[PDB]
């Protein structure tokens, strides 16, 4: 699962919706960094819209004509907000003339066509249901049995673009709708602007705070050399965020790269604990600029991860993290996101068995016993299954020396494979 | 004459498959070893050797319900917390994946308390304190 804050024309407005197997325009991230999220074949995608203020649905009223007065019977709009220039042409049909052929336009080319008696309600569920309506629906005004007037190609309007202005309040809105819900990663859509960045590590900082480690995927501005990219990464110097520093190629856009995070994150999610993209080749055509290996040390020691074409396709230097500016008590394998979303995952699962141990055990030493022993038999299952070389998870007897009789508190400390 | 102190068995705290354990009297447990004893060609004294391990229990105490009944045979976790009180180093046992030999549905005479009497085996240990 990855959360995608899409800056796009196309999709749910103020909402967090998961996608399928199942936007389409280069403009629209639903699509321009949606294929990013998707081809890293994450196993669900949920997705959040960033849209001005001032932006809303466009919609379309139609009236009857078997009365010799016209009343409105059916109202189209679009499933989703936009300006987008989406026409409806509705024309008589030629054999039987109640029967009406309802056609549907993206811009000008046909998006749909049918056939219906001319009862508003099968109309205006052939309008929804069927498959190619998937950007329009159909609402009914009232009750009726009458035919429609004809029109031609009648642009939804009453709207505005979703990429109208990308600010900061607008694009607040996604990290304060993400509060809600938990996601193995977030990756920002693109925009390498240090305001917004900021407000993205304060917001994950927050969220750490309340234990939601979600994975921040970042990277420099298109203009940052290797010196702005390394000053940014180090800027940042949390575990959860990553800072990618080169722009890619993957068919036709210099994807910068903010924007190339977003298949970092879909990588380092589809991969899980097992898979580290530490030298993982990526579908990227070419990335630049660069990178020699002083450039490639440099940018990893200031927290960077580095893509670079130093061999037959663009490979993942280092599967590292803005915390590489490391400290002495944390050894280098904390610095690593493969690692840290392992240590997420653990903390999560022991959020778990705090859940099974509410406090119905007592705070004694049988209690005290009982709860240590869970967690060794989860991490045995872990070892067992290979995860885990070694571990030893043991009261944490300075914080329980000052605990209070209702807190307990424990640690753990397990070590991992490498891959060179 | 300096201090010396016996252990004594009421300071038992079975916690068996997670839950404490109140009813319980005598606990045993012991990990057998198959000697595998090898007369060598040569030297005239046996030799013997680990060989494969096994682990056997065996509980008694008070029934106060039909616990034990329903765990059937499915594997548990016995802990065994044996405090001492002279001083507070108590010496704790873990025994990992028991296994039932026998249900023991009724065990009941006319005239006396009802006890429950459990025996089984574990497939391993580990001494998580002393």
């Amino acid at each position: 699962r990855l959360a995608m804050p899409i800056r796009a024309n196309w999709g749910d407005v103020g909402k967090v919706v998961t996608i399928k197997n199942d936007g389409d325009d280069m403009n629209y991230s639903a699509f321009k960094l949606g294929k990013l999220a998707l081809l890293g074949n994450v196993k669900e995608l949920l997705l959040y819209r960033l849209v001005d203020g001032n932006q809303k649905k466009g919609t379309l009223t139609l009236k009857d004509t078997t009365e010799n007065s016209a009343k409105d019977v059916i109202k189209l709009e679009t499933k989703y907000p936009t300006a987008r220039n989406f026409n409806v042409t509705i024309k008589s049909n030629l054999v039987d003339s109640d029967k009406k052929d309802f056609i549907f336009f993206e811009n000008t080319k046909q998006l749909f066509s049918s056939s219906i008696k001319g009862t508003i309600d099968e109309i205006v569920l052939e309008i929804n249901s069927n498959l190619d309506n998937e950007y329009v629906i159909a609402t009914k005004v009232a009750d009726s049995d009458t035919i429609l007037a004809n029109v031609v190609n009648q642009a939804l309007e009453g709207g505005n673009d979703g990429c109208t202005s990308i600010t900061n309040e607008s694009y607040l809105k996604a990290l304060e709708e993400f509060e809600r819900y938990s996601f193995d990663s977030f990756v920002l859509d693109g925009v390498a602007d240090e305001a917004l960045q900021e407000t993205t590590k304060a917001w994950v900082a927050k969220n750490k705070e309340l234990g939601k480690d979600i994975l921040l995927f970042l990277g420099g501005k298109t203009e940052d050399n290797i010196k702005q990219i390394n000053d940014k990464s180090k800027s940042f110097n949390d575990e959860n965020i990553v800072n990618v520093g080169s722009s890619a190629y993957y068919e036709n856009i210099k994807y910068t790269p903010s924007e190339v995070a977003v298949y970092i994150a879909a990588l380092s999610v589809s991969k899980g604990i097992t898979g580290s993209i530490c030298n993982a080749k990526t579908i990227f055509e070419e990335v630049e600029p660069r990178l020699s290996q002083s450039e490639v040390k440099e940018c990893l020691k200031s927290g960077t991860l580095v893509l670079d074409f130093d061999d037959g396709d663009v490979i993942i230097v280092d599967d590292v993290n803005t915390f590489k500016k490391y400290v002495d008590d944390k050894n280098e394998a904390m610095g690593y996101i493969s690692n840290i979303m392992f240590i997420n995952t653990i903390n999560k699962d022991t959020s778990l068995k705090r859940k099974e141990f509410v406090g119905k055990i007592f705070n004694d030493a049988t209690g005290q016993t009982t709860v240590i022993c869970a967690l060794k038999k989860y991490f045995e299952e872990l070892m067992s299954q290979g995860i885990i070389s070694e571990f030893n998870v043991d009261i944490d007897t300075e914080l329980q020396a000052t605990a209070k009789a209702d807190e307990f508190y424990w640690k753990w400390d397990a070590v991992k494979v490498d891959v060179m | 004459i300096e201090e010396a102190s016996f252990l004594n068995g009421s300071d038992v705290v079975i916690l068996i498959d997670g839950v404490e354990e109140l009813y319980m009297e005598e606990i045993k447990a012991d990990f057998e070893q198959d000697e595998q004893s090898i007369k060598l060609l040569g030297c005239q004294n046996e030799i013997s050797r680990v060989g494969t391990t096994k682990g056997s229990f065996s509980l008694n105490g008070y029934k106060t319900d039909s616990k034990f009944a329903k765990l059937g045979f499915r594997s548990f976790e016995i802990i065994y917390n044996l405090s001492n009180s002279e001083t507070l180093g108590y010496e704790s046992i873990r025994l990992k994946n028991c296994r039932l030999k026998k249900l023991p549905l009724i065990n009941s005479k006319a005239g006396e308390i009802v006890k429950i009497e459990v025996e089984g085996s574990f497939r391993g240990y580990d001494l998580l304190n002393e």
